[PDB]
């Protein structure tokens, strides 16, 4: 799972999405015209997407990258990095442990709670 | 500052991405020797565009009544 981990970290840390052999979630079109649609590869997701709880985790997921996505996009950068925010966030080093309960949560919260941190200083500031 | 596109259509198209401004986070659109050259070819291509000169094509409408394109009239 340690590549996995990886890309799940750089989506929801960077808003990267690199995803050569089709294994994660949130595919996109393209590879200008921004607004593309993404789609959710019911198929190759952690947990199902038919509770709401965890669809809820999903979406939050999604939007993390996207914010940080657009960010990249906004200030023509290759990365957002640490010190862009007040939040800093530590690789994933264990899915196992990620995937106990809770921790999945909160690790994603962290994540979004950033993205929405570092996007609205740009959006009321930039 | 603002790059703005007029569409025919009444749109007026930022040229890309809306930057942020100088505070952010963490020059001047001079034209290039192609662009220089495109401007040119570009409006003389404007000039022989309007339909009067359109003298080489079917699609000049040929005059109305005389069915003449409009310079052989002139």
């Amino acid at each position: 799972s340690q590549d996995y981990c990886t890309m799940l970290y750089e989506w929801l840390t960077q808003g990267i999405l690199n995803d050569p052999y089709q294994e994660f979630m949130t595919y996109d079109d393209l590879e200008r015209a921004w607004d593309t649609q993404y789609f959710i590869r019911k198929d190759v997701l952690l947990r199902d997407c038919d509770s709401e709880e965890d669809k809820n985790l999903l979406f939050k997921m999604l939007r993390t990258g996207i914010l940080l996505k657009v960010v990249r996009a906004s200030l023509q950068i290759p990365t957002i990095p640490s010190n862009s925010s007040d939040i800093t966030i530590q690789e994933i080093n264990d899915f196992a442990d990620l995937m106990e309960g809770s921790n999945l949560e909160l690790y994603v919260d962290k994540c979004y709670s950033r993205a929405n941190e570092i996007f609205l200083k740009l959006f009321f500031q930039g | 500052q603002f790059d703005l596109i007029r569409l025919n259509n009444g749109t007026i198209e930022l040229n890309g991405i809306l930057t942020p401004k100088a505070e952010v986070l963490t020059i001047e659109k001079t034209l290039n020797i192609d662009e220089l050259e495109s401007v040119h070819n570009t409006f003389l291509t404007n000039i022989l565009s309007h339909k009067l000169f359109a003298t080489n094509t079917s699609e000049i409408s040929v005059g109305d009544y005389s069915g003449q394109p409009y310079p052989t009239s002139l």
